RNA sequence: CGCGGCACAUCCACCUUGUGGUGGGUGUGGGUAGGGGAGCGUCCCUCAUUCAGCGAAGCCACCGGGUGACCGGUGGUGGAGGGUGGGGGAGUGAGAAUGCAGGCAUGAGUAGCGACAAGGCAAGUGAGAACCUUGCCCGCCGAAAGACCAAGGGUUCCUGG
RNA sequence: GGGAUGAGCUGUGGGUAGGGGUGAAAGGCCAAUCAAACUCCGUGAUAGCUGGUUCUCCCCGAAAUGCAUUUAGGUGCAGC
RNA sequence: GAAAAGUACCCCGGGAGGGGAGUGAAAGAGUACCUGAAACCGUGUGCCUACAAUCCGUCAGAGCCUCCUUUUCCUCUCCGGAGGAGGGUGGUGAUGGCGUGCCUUUUGAAGAAUGAGCCUGCGAGUCAGGGACAUGUCGCAAGGUUAACCCGUGUGGGGUA
């Protein structure tokens, strides 16, 4: 995927359109990442969350507005560095 | 018109013709007056279909919170449900076919003075 | 004869009449044992 | 013999409302202060204790 | 014969007088085998247009329509594809083939429940016992209905569920 | 009821294959089928024979005779 | 079902199964599960049927029941029609007349000739060829047209044998 474990998305279609929260997993054989705070399941005793899928989340950039999220060559490596898009950074 | 409660016993393997029989005992009868006719009659069939107007009563008088003093089996049928296919062997090499038939048993008592 | 049916069982004679190296010893055997590997039979 | 020709709607029900169980007659028990209800047939085994009334 | 509707043919008058339309006479319209002419319906493509999560297809009920195959309206159920017009193409219409596949009736709660050794009681277990366990009576076999191998079967054996 | 020391009955192993086997001979038997087995293929065999062939309306509307026929329950040509 | 969120907890029951809650947009989606038709089996209800001879319908036709509405009242009316009569939908049909199923095949069948127990599904004049004959129409017209092949992403442009 282009959505990872640690990064913090934001919702951009859903019943929690509008909500941030971090990824706990990711699960790239289905395309669905687990993000904590979102469709909370009331799943009968004996409320957690469900997955969504990933294209309804976009990549916060650190700086508040999310977006597309691209690649760079770190030109030292060689390993790609995923990038952002508007303006460029990390 | 009348509180009331419903049971349904799906899948009973009494044979619809053979249950029917019964539950011609116990219509519009009251329920102290219905499970007492099965309890003495000699077919197998009121095995399954007491076990449905006795629930019924339980049902009108744990949730709906009736007296179960004043109940009366308001509506009672028996319908068919699926049939499993069986062969019995016979003579000169002819295959004959069994029918296991199901039922499905509905009671539906109402309290009424 | 009374009472006797068609298929009476022994494991030696059913290897030595319909076996795998009786069909292998003509030319109409290894053709049967070629025509049931390409319909995909489990046994030849 | 075979049946020539199938029995219609009003023949094949009008036998067949024939078949059916006959009621008893049950009448009045109480025995160990609980009342209950028997046949008359059984009404001696009810004040026996040779009835099981479940 | 009278009054009103429809269709085909022919004749006489009109309109771009035959691609043929409108009006008025007289005649004609039972029909198998078969010949001719004109249409309804399902599906698919293309062009144009128009409905549909504010509820399409399909199904069900009701009220209406056309000379026919058939059509429209409103409502209920249902959850993603249809309507109309110019054309193109068909796995295009079933009630019969002792037709085929599936579901379900009638016969019918009927016949049968597989040897002419034969079971009974007490106590038990259990929601449930003519058939299961234990004990004692009764009966059957005893050149087998007893005890072992071979072929054959292949875990059917023992224990706990 | 017939044979039951014999041209006996039987186990196990082997042999004979389709116009061929085998037959103390009945066209019997050869895997519940035999006056020429079974399976597959030629093959969607052929049948002057039987059965079937699905929406509508409008107009017109027969024949069951003649001639010939390895022909007479088929077909060609004429008639309609 | 978008997601298993696959019905925690209580209740009748040995279980199976259900009811109340709950989840879900929908349980008229409950691992027997999308839509859920017909045959077929019930339960409730309106009419009819136990003196009558019935290819089961059709025309005539009384009586009951049901539901919408002009009339004159009950003016309690801002009411409701309260009931009856009048008229009209829908359901049943006492009673009278008429009335020999369908298909195939036949000189002729309701036929005691054949075929079908019922429903839903499938199931039969098609295609190939510069073929043959005859027509309807379109282009060119003393001429009409190319086949193989070549060149173009195409259905287009060349190609006279
Ligand atoms: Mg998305
Ligand atoms: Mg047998
Ligand atoms: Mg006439
Ligand atoms: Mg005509
Ligand atoms: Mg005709
Ligand atoms: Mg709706
Ligand atoms: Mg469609
Ligand atoms: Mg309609
Ligand atoms: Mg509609
Ligand atoms: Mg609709
Ligand atoms: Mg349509
Ligand atoms: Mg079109
Ligand atoms: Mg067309
Ligand atoms: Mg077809
Ligand atoms: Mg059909
Ligand atoms: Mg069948
Ligand atoms: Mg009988
Ligand atoms: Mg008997
Ligand atoms: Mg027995
Ligand atoms: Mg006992
Ligand atoms: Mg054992
Ligand atoms: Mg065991
Ligand atoms: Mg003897
Ligand atoms: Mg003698
Ligand atoms: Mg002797
Ligand atoms: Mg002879
Ligand atoms: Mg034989
Ligand atoms: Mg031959
Ligand atoms: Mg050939
Ligand atoms: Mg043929
Ligand atoms: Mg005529
Ligand atoms: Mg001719
Ligand atoms: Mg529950
Ligand atoms: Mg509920
Ligand atoms: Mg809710
Ligand atoms: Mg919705
Ligand atoms: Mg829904
Ligand atoms: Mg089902
Ligand atoms: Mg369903
Ligand atoms: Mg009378
Ligand atoms: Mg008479
Ligand atoms: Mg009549
Ligand atoms: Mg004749
Ligand atoms: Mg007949
Ligand atoms: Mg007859
Ligand atoms: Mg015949
Ligand atoms: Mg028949
Ligand atoms: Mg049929
Ligand atoms: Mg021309």
């Amino acid at each position: 995927m282009k959505v990872h474990k640690g990064d913090t998305v934001l919702v951009i279609s859903g019943k929690d359109k509008g909500a941030k929260g971090k990824v706990l997993q990711a699960y790239p054989d289905r395309n669905r990442v687990l993000v904590e705070g979102v469709n909370r399941i009331k799943k009968h005793t004996a409320t957690q969350e469900a997955p969504i899928h990933v294209s309804n989340v976009m990549v916060v950039d650190s700086d508040g507005k999310p977006t597309r999220i691209g690649y760079r060559v770190d030109e030292e490596t060689g390993k790609r560095v995923r990038i952002s898009k508007r303006n460029g950074k990390d | 018109e009348y509180p009331s409660a419903v049971a349904k016993a799906r899948f009973v393997r009494v044979s619809p013709r053979k249950a029917r029989r019964v539950i011609d005992l116990v219509r519009g009868r009251s329920v102290s007056d219905a499970l007492d006719i099965l309890r003495w009659a000699p077919q197998a069939a009121s095995g399954p279909v007491a076990k449905v107007i006795a629930s019924a009563a339980a049902n009108a008088q744990n949730n709906g919170g009736l007296d179960p003093a004043t109940l009366v089996v308001a509506t009672v049928y028996a319908d068919q449900g699926p049939t499993a296919k069986r062969i019995r062997p016979r003579a000169q090499g002819r295959a004959f076919r069994i029918r296991r038939r199901t039922s499905h048993i509905t009671v539906v008592v109402e309290s009424r003075p | 004869t009374k009472g006797k049916r068609t298929f009476q069982p022994n494991n030696r004679r059913r290897a030595r009449v319909h076996g795998f190296r009786l069909r292998m010893r003509t030319r109409a055997g290894r053709s049967i044992v070629s025509s049931r590997r390409r319909k995909g039979r489990r046994t030849l | 013999a075979v049946p020539k020709r199938r029995k219609s709607r009003s023949n094949t029900r009008s036998r067949r409302s024939q078949w059916k169980a006959a009621k008893t007659e049950l009448v009045g028990v109480t025995v160990a202060g609980h009342a209950h209800k028997v046949p008359r047939r059984l009404l001696k085994a009810a004040r026996l204790g040779l009835i099981d009334f479940d």
